[PDB]
């Protein structure tokens, strides 16, 4: 209800995009615009946010913001 | 220029038109896009040549190519060079301000670019004053380079002039503090094809490129010449495959639609290609990659040969050619299981013909090939740069002592198998003893609680500079500096003080720098840190 | 070298050793820091000369600067060029990375820097590679280059070489991507010094340098060799003075305490010790400012004037030497009034001795000199850069047709008066007419509701380029484009459609880029808007 | 009372430097670490904010903050 809800807002602030077409079927790459660097930073600003502590290793096989945020 | 005609020049011309074998109905294709013979792609050269020659490019000018792995870039590798021109091949990868560094260092007179490359372009377009005129490639009829083509005739004499004459050019981001460029001449080029077509060709049954190979690289073909093996595929007349923009699905299904048997990649886009869900009932024994990147690792060159692949290593750097070691088993080598030919094939490899490399120290001595001493590789070869252009202090260190410096530590078998450990300026210099980080990152890795692992020296007062670990940990795992220091005490088999383990002063920090080839920026890192 | 006493050779040392006037008792002075005479002055460059030769500098290394105005620069413009040494001049005014850039392009040994530019080299220091050593520099007894003369003897034999081997070079930071080394010879600096001294010391009552002079440069002293006249001053003799960073206040104090009559400077420092309050109630009428930067305005010239200030200007850049012109003014024209003079002081001036100066076309046509007709200046001179160092393309444009094309538009009167107008770059090109820039800014300035004007073109179909205006606006005066349109069209005195108004386009934009060097950049500012 | 606070706000937003040492007497320029372009973009802001209409007229004769405060 809430949690889905600012997983949406971490990866639409650094890359300056808004949180209606930044979803979770919007994935960590393409219709954001963030490179390789981008795409780890943000991934990494997510444990920096909810606390996680996320190896790369499931960002391995995540490609879709999705599966991070239900991962949570 | 006085021709004697007895007197034989070695030209990139000689090349393209006194093949090992020409057949005018074999096709080049582009991926989904073009198809046309060697005859179409002979007429095509001469059509490039006159447009060339009516935009005003003379015996000395730059023509400088942004593109991706083409059939137009193929032309590009011909054309120019027998015009007299020199190919400036850019490195799309840097960032813009180095792009435009090396576009101003080089001065280049025309600049072809693909239409994908445009917004690079647009900031720096200002701050150029060399470039003329500038080239859009596309990949439908709108393309500018297709239409300035298709206005000229099939028909070009090509000149003769000296074999010393530079023929191509290309910028290295190495360890320094701008990029530094390389050239080579047509004489260079033509040995490179000729040698390493007598090194690879004459091997009994293992990873030989020959007359019915189809080749396909996927190698983005402005690094090094793409290893030189468009020219070598070009001279055995063998068909070939371009892919455009590198896609895994894409990469698979020419693969199996083109029946490619020969490639050359780096172990990442290797990885990709293993791991992608349509290459599970793909097949897979015919192929012949060569991984010369970077290292590849051994459980990756073990997983290829699982799905049944020819795959081996390779050695260069820009500086070198590139080509300077291959890997090639004797043939009771391929009676070894899975796991013995795996290390087997993961070795740097034994020179390729016309090649004298030696490990030295940094007085330059020469030390023995036994399979533990290493020290720095020095090469000599009829295709190495003979100095970086318009230096003169780095040109002064890279041919030190009358030998080409790679930059790289290795230790040699008895048999010739060379083994590089890790680069020069990584190393890492406790007291009076010599060991690599590479080794140290890969045993730090290997705990349960990484990503990531950087080993960086830390100077000190009795002992030197002394070795220090960043990392980054795992889920659910707050690992501190006790753990990773416990972890590399558990285990085995170190010289130095007991285990080497006595000021790792293991650290965990967040982020870590990458540069735009994909590797941390050790430097960076130090400089960051102390 | 074969040395053939019978032929001279035009060297610096000659400069030193065999001057105009030489007293050992003159003194030497740094602000309220140092004073040792001349004969200490020649005893320290032998031994600058001692510490070069140890520390390993040959007869073709580089060794740059990061100074202020000191009696260490003044030593380094004669200790290294004797030894056969380059002497890079670091402009400290630009951004670490070209800074970095001009380092790297010209590949210095040794840098000499001093302790307040340390932050700078903090953030280039990694990426450098070629310095060896650096010598920082210090106000105190601390000073490594003290440390390092006071070790060696004050005997040196100076070698004798070719006159044409390169003594100065620095870079110039114009329109261009990146910075273009100019460099100059020894037979260049003393016909230099020799010309601009038959020139200027010869005038009959006005604007003298002679042997009674004062001298302190209000000139940064690392950008054009500070118009040559440290050169000069030593040649003469002349007590010299140096004041370090440059503060209104100081510098007074300095006028007032040392008795200095010649200077030079550029309009804003001028302005800022005119308008210094300490400055008021001080003596003026033994000063001789020349104004040489850029465009001395009427109006500050005129209050210089009623300071009783012998205020006059002069024209140069980084390629010519720099002194191409002086304003010299004939018995007279001293009889004139406060207005007059100031409108004939403000001019560019005429050519000096030795320079050959024409305005062209772009079809170098030699327009005529009728004090109306605008062209682009050409010059030659025995002491102009041949080319830019490392760069061909450049350096062709250059030199055009024979002569050195300065980028500067300009009328020449009949009786020689060389009035500049604006820059080539700069130009409006309105269908088939070419006007300037600078007038139409000023005209703008003029309103009561602006504080800077930036007029640039902006292009069109039928009149081809129209020019548009960016201005700030002033208190409570929300005036729009229509306002100052308006104040535009209430003027008189122009060309073209009616008034030349009928594209203005007048906009008002709040922040202005501004160069490294305080100027406005245009070309930013166009791809900012266009 | 009010007014005098922000203006030491503004000034000391761009330049990252606490409002305790930057108050009325402390300069546009020195502790600040302003350059030119610096110290002028300061002063346009002063007017983004407060809604004035500097001219740099009255920039050219100011230097102590102090004289901009209160000529608010
Ligand atoms: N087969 C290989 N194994 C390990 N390192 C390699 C291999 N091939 C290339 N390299 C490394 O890649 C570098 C090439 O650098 P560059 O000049 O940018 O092309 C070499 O210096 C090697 O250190
Ligand atoms: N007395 C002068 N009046 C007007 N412009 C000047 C004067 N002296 C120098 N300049 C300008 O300053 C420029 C020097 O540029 P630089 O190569 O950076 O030294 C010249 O090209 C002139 O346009
Ligand atoms: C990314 O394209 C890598 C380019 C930078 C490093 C150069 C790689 C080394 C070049 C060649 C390796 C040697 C293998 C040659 C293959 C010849 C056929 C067997
Ligand atoms: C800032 O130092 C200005 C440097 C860049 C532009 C060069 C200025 C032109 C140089 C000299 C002007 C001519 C006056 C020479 C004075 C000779 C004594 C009368």
């Amino acid at each position: 209800s809430t949690i889905e809800e600012r997983v949406k807002k971490i990866i639409g602030e650094q890359l300056g995009v808004k949180q209606e077409e930044v979803t979770n079927n919007a994935s960590f790459v393409e219709d954001l615009g963030a490179d390789s660097l981008d795409t780890v930073e943000l991934v990494m600003a997510l444990e920096e946010e909810f606390d996680t502590e996320i190896p790369d290793e499931e960002a391995e096989k995540i490609t879709t913001v999705q599966a991070a945020i239900d991962y949570i | 220029y006085v021709n004697d005609p007895s007197n034989y020049q070695l030209l990139i011309k000689n090349l393209l038109f006194s093949p090992v074998a020409f057949n005018p109905e074999q096709e080049i294709v582009y991926a989904n896009h073009r198809r046309h013979s060697y005859k179409t792609f002979h007429d095509r050269v001469r059509q490039f040549a006159n447009a060339l020659t009516k935009m005003g490019v003379k015996k000395g000018d730059t023509v400088a190519v942004m593109d991706y792995d083409s059939h137009r870039y193929l032309e590009c590798y011909f054309a120019i060079p027998m015009i007299g021109a020199k190919l400036h091949m850019i490195n799309v990868r840097l960032s813009p301000e180095q792009i435009l560094y090396t576009i101003d260092h080089a001065e280049d007179d025309i600049i072809l670019i693909h239409e994908e490359f445009l917004p690079i372009l647009d900031q720096i377009k200002g701050r150029i004053d060399t470039v003329t005129r500038y080239v859009v490639l596309r990949d439908d009829e709108e393309c500018e380079y297709e239409r300035l083509l298709e206005q000229e005739s099939t028909e070009y004499n090509f000149p003769d002039f000296d074999e010393n004459t530079v023929a191509t050019t290309f910028y290295t981001t190495g360890t320094t503090g701008f990029p530094k460029g390389v050239f080579f001449t047509h004489r260079q080029l033509v040995l490179h094809t000729m040698g390493i077509l007598s090194t690879i060709g004459t091997n009994a049954s293992q990873g030989r490129l020959h007359q019915g190979d189809i080749y396909m690289p996927i190698t983005p073909m402005f690094h090094v010449h793409a290893w030189g093996l468009p020219y070598m595929a070009t001279m055995l007349g063998v068909k070939q495959v371009y892919p455009g923009k590198y896609v895994p699905d894409v990469l698979l299904n020419l693969i199996e639609q083109e029946k490619v048997t020969f490639s050359h990649c780096v172990p990442t886009i290797l990885h990709l290609l293993l791991s992608s869900p349509k290459s599970k009932a793909m097949d897979f024994s015919g192929w012949k990659v060569v991984i010369g990147g970077a290292a590849l690792p051994k459980a990756l060159c073990k997983s290829a040969l699982e799905r049944d692949i020819d795959v081996f290593a390779g050695y260069g750097m820009s500086e070198t050619g590139p080509i300077l070691s291959i890997v090639q088993l004797t043939p009771e080598q391929l009676e070894l299981d899975v796991d013995q030919q795996a290390e087997y094939r993961s070795k740097t490899g034994k020179k390729v013909a016309l090649v004298e490399a030696y490990i030295v120290d940094e007085d330059m001595n020469k030390l023995p090939h036994d399979g533990e001493t290493a020290g720095e590789i020095v090469v000599r070869a009829p295709w190495l740069t003979p100095n970086y252009y318009k230096d003169n202090k780095n040109s002064k260190a890279l041919w030190r002592g009358g030998y080409l410096h790679t930059g790289d530590v290795a230790h040699i078998d008895d048999e010739g198998f060379i083994k590089i450990t890790d680069r020069v300026k990584d190393m890492i210099k406790i007291s009076g003893e010599w060991v690599s980080s590479l080794e140290l990152e890969d045993i730090l890795h290997q705990h349960q609680s990484v990503s990531e692992v950087a080993v960086i020296g830390m100077p000190h007062n009795k002992w030197g500079e002394v070795p220090l670990a960043l990392v980054t940990l795992k889920e659910d795992a707050q690992v501190t500096e006790k753990e990773l220091l416990g972890f590399a005490k558990d285990f085995i088999n170190k010289g130095i003080l007991a285990r080497e383990a006595l000021l790792l002063k293991v650290k965990i920090v967040d982020e870590i720098a990458k540069t735009s080839v994909g590797k941390v920026d050790k430097k960076e890192l130090r400089k960051l840190h102390l």
